[PDB]
């Protein structure tokens, strides 16, 4: 698997320096989390076995904070990649489920993919997101995440005074929409990069 | 005297460009408006700060036509 | 212009990327469509109980769902 | 008032 | 470090610069086109299609196209000290003109408007059109 | 004041289409008059039909204006 | 006394600059409600304010016009 | 009978500075719908308001060259 | 030939107004259609609005103008 | 002398307008060309349609200045 | 024989451009506060400046007036 | 007779708009070159085509010009 | 004295104008702050230099007027 | 020569129009180089292009006037 | 010098328009400057061509006058 290794690692140097920057420019606007409204959590996974515990971390960190924004009052929506993460929840929280995908990694990793699945996203246009993965740090050790993302409605309650530094060629409400897009579909690619890498890093182990 | 009426005329046929201004003025207090909401409590009391000045302008291009008329 | 139609960025982009592939040359046209497949099975749930198993093999059937 | 048609009116 | 533009042109699947240093750059926003070099106002921009041109700072004029079809540019300001303004090109599909062809150009036009003639739904209408403009400045930024 | 406002602009949505009926059907009768060719004739034959679209135009105007009254 | 009925022509000339303020105006403003609808409300109201003053401008080239005919 | 035609043909240049602004009025509804089609009402309603207002100023000027016509 | 030709050309001063209404009209028309093909008929159908008001103003400037020519 | 040919030329300043507009709408194909270059036949027709009215419009000034000068 | 009061009215006239330029002056500063009032006081100083001539020219004209209704 | 002299002067009055309108064109050439530089031609056409017309208009000022001197 | 003050306001009919060109540049100046600040007093120069030649035709005006006041 | 006098400075007004379309050309020149650069040296070009079209006025008018003073 | 006054007097009606256009031109500039800084020189380069020719119309203007005050 070192090659499959050694490919990921080559997609992921040149496939991050794309995502990174509109990403590290959208999050100049504090997201508060323990904000209220309809979750809606991407857990993303993997689609085989022998991969360790890493979607066991995964639905870990997905169980506590279903616990935790369920006491809260917040309604809950669960969105995934793998029937991994579907065998590991189907029975403890299968009644919020909204939309879930498979046979993903069959091919190798694209943009396409990940257009569908923010196109998914914003069509099932939810209050809040959130996503969960696992940071490549080095070929022998993981780290889990939660991304906070935001949504239309986070933005629409801000007028955006931390990006007047910024000079949109077409005029923020021109542009808005349309970044807001380019920005889940970077985020997903990242996210989906990060998880294969170390997906393939546990089954060398 | 018909020739003061001809002069008090004149003097009012400038309310023209004051009234062109205005109408920058609002369109563009309307526009900054939409393009961000939340600020309206200031694009408005700069918008009256400029009127502070046409009216006044348009009063006096208002006033000397009375004078030009009279005297 | 597309906001218009009742649509995406990231359709537009997509679609359009499609055309600039297959305005190619071959040695580099078949590696691209070759990094470019695509292979999803979309899954829907409401309170479990399935409403749906649909599979994409190409980017229109997908995104016009 | 060699301007006849305008000049008479005003100013003659 | 130097007072250069340190350009990173960035495809989702080959990065074909990440940090490397240039005196100027074109880029084909979508009102129209626009060039960067350092100095330049931090900005964003939406791109439509079109040939990004590249200029080095060893070439001055020994230059390099490259098409791209749609995504974005991001124009930022040094930090306080390495005294180097970077630029973020981000295209969906970044391609060289040597890889490039104007009879498959000519075909895709003909089998666009061929699924166009059946024009009933808006995206389709749309799909055509936006078509035709990427496939008119392929055509003209082709050998 | 207000009502000689609203009558004044009544009056003139009322007349609108009367104009375009009358006044210019005889201005095109001056033309006739003067004219006799056949070429300047079908040019004319299209600015009448143009005049027709004028017309009913003028109709939906006055109509939409009413209607707003 | 002609000159009387040339005075105001002479003032009605200026309601040329009142037009062209208050189709600026609109024009902004319908701009602007394509961009944010969803506070049209104010937009109007911010619009009203400029026509509540370029109307009384208007008025006022009518009202010394009627002056400038008869006294 | 040779000063009052010149007043009224004099009263007839407000009409030139009205088709302006009428004009920019319609321009900015053509560019608005070009931008958000999905409201074209909600625009021709308050375009509407705007060119009924013109219109007025319009009749004023024609009416009152008439006036000094017959006056 | 006396004063009402110099009225019935100083009536001809408005044309000016009309024509560049006429061209704001068009040009927003071409420019929103470039911005938007799909939906040219739409924009046309509202240009026309506008030039059944300043074809009409236009004219009656010239109709007034021979009224005054012959009065 | 001729003050038929003061109503003529009188009659003969508003091709300023005329050409104002023509520029303006010229521009805006151009424009519009710049940003959608497939898109041309289009916008040269809607150029055309305008650019008719307006040398409508402009050889009328210039017929009733001849007419007023060979009154 | 009262060419003083026409002088007076003649100077007048050019308030019209004097207010325009106030607006595009004051439409422009709503507008750069509308998108970025971080630096919203600095924008009103310079703003001020381009008033300060303004006015004065304006001050002018109106002064001049004067001198020429009492000579 | 000094009064051909005026009235060719007058006649003259149109240049100004006339140059006015090709100023914007040849301005929108300008930028949609910067804007679009793979043409620089078709653009450059559709401007040779509308000074065509403004160069027609030009031209018959400046004969109307000389006629109204000479007669 | 008719004439010679008929003269002098005249020439200072010609502070519109001026004032007009003032505005656009300031405007452009606060807005080109707006955008880039880090610049700001690089911008300011410029703007000055445009009085230096402005400010210069206005003042000339004004010298003008009284000369011809005073001729 | 009064008349001829009048008659040359009423022919200079062209220059005004002249020069506002110089500027609007000059302007976009210098607005699409700080965009575009690497293609300063070709807009030059059509600028002047454009430019003969103008001189080939302005010096008309100018000689016009010279004609008009010396009969 | 009755008549000649006027004709300097109106000789300098151009003046006002020259402003506009050197306005505008660094308008244009400041912009072009707030976007760029880099490319400050370059600019004001190409400017300076502008003035140049605009400064020619005007010293014409200006000396125009000075002459249609003495012959």
């Amino acid at each position: 698997a070192a090659s499959k290794l050694r490919m990921d690692q080559r997609r992921l140097e040149n496939g991050l320096p794309f995502a990174t920057p509109v990403q590290k420019l959208v999050q100049r606007i504090p997201v508060d989390p323990k904000e209220k409204g309809t979750l809606a959590v991407l857990a993303l996974s993997s689609d085989k076995g022998l991969c360790g515990g890493v979607n066991s971390f995964v639905a870990k960190q997905a169980r506590i904070v279903i616990k935790e924004n369920e006491m809260a009052g917040n309604a809950v929506q669960v969105y995934g990649v793998g029937d991994k993460i579907r065998s590991a929840l189907q029975r403890t929280f299968g009644d919020r489920f909204k939309r879930i995908m498979t046979e993903v990694t069959r091919f190798p990793w694209n943009f396409g993919q990940a257009c569908i699945i923010a196109d998914r996203l914003m069509q099932d246009n939810p209050a809040r997101l959130m996503v969960i993965y696992n940071h490549f740090k080095s070929a022998v050790a993981y780290d889990t995440l939660t991304l906070n993302v935001l949504t239309p409605t986070q933005a629409a309650q801000s007028a955006k005074e931390q990006l007047n530094t910024f000079e949109f060629e077409p005029e923020k409400t021109d542009v808005w929409k349309d970044l807001q897009d380019f920005y889940y579909a970077c985020t997903v690619f990242g996210c989906m990069l990060d998880n294969i890498a170390s997906e393939q890093s546990a089954r060398m182990s | 005297a018909g020739v003061a009426s001809l002069s008090a005329a004149i003097a009012l046929m400038s309310v023209g460009g004051v009234a062109q201004g205005i109408g920058s003025l609002f369109a563009a207090l309307v526009s900054g408006t939409a393009r961000n909401p939340s600020i309206k409590e200031d694009l408005f009391t700069y918008t009256l700060i400029g009127m502070g000045f046409l009216e006044f302008l348009g009063i006096i291009c208002v006033l000397m036509s009375a004078v030009l008329l009279y005297s | 212009m597309w906001r218009s139609s009742g649509v995406s960025f990231t359709r537009y982009a997509s679609e359009m990327a499609a055309l600039l592939r297959q305005c190619l040359k071959e040695p580099y046209r078949t590696q691209a469509m070759q990094r470019n497949q695509i292979h999803l099975k979309e899954t829907v749930y409401q309170q479990g109980q399935v409403l749906t198993r649909e599979t994409f093999n190409d980017i229109k059937k997908a995104f016009e769902a | 008032y060699p301007a006849s048609p305008v000049q008479e009116i005003f100013l003659p | 470090f130097k007072n250069q533009l340190l350009l990173t042109l960035s495809s989702p699947s080959e990065a074909i610069y990440v940090r490397t240093p240039v005196r100027s750059v074109t880029v084909p926003g979508s009102e129209g086109a626009m060039t960067m070099t350092n100095g330049h106002s931090q900005t964003v921009a939406r791109l439509k299609a079109g040939e990004i041109i590249v200029r080095k700072g060893e070439t001055g004029d020994e230059v390099e196209r490259f098409f791209l079809s749609d995504g974005f540019v991001l124009f930022k300001s040094p930090e306080d000290d390495s005294g180097c303004c970077t630029a973020e090109v981000l295209g969906v599909e970044v391609v060289p003109v040597s890889m490039l062809d104007k009879e498959s150009a000519a075909t895709a036009l003909q089998e666009l408007l061929q699924q166009g003639a059946g024009a009933t739904d808006e995206w389709t209408k749309a799909r055509t059109l936006l078509g035709q403009e990427l496939l008119s400045s392929v055509i003209r930024a082709a050998p | 004041r207000f009502y000689f406002m609203y009558m004044a602009r009544t009056t003139f949505q009322a007349v609108r289409p009367l104009l375009a009926f009358s006044v210019f059907g005889e201005v095109m009768k001056l033309v006739l008059a003067t004219m006799s060719s056949g070429l300047f004739s079908f040019l004319f034959s299209f600015v009448l039909a143009f005049e027709v679209f004028y017309f009913f135009l003028q109709c939906y105007i006055s109509y939409t204006f009413l209607t707003m009254f």
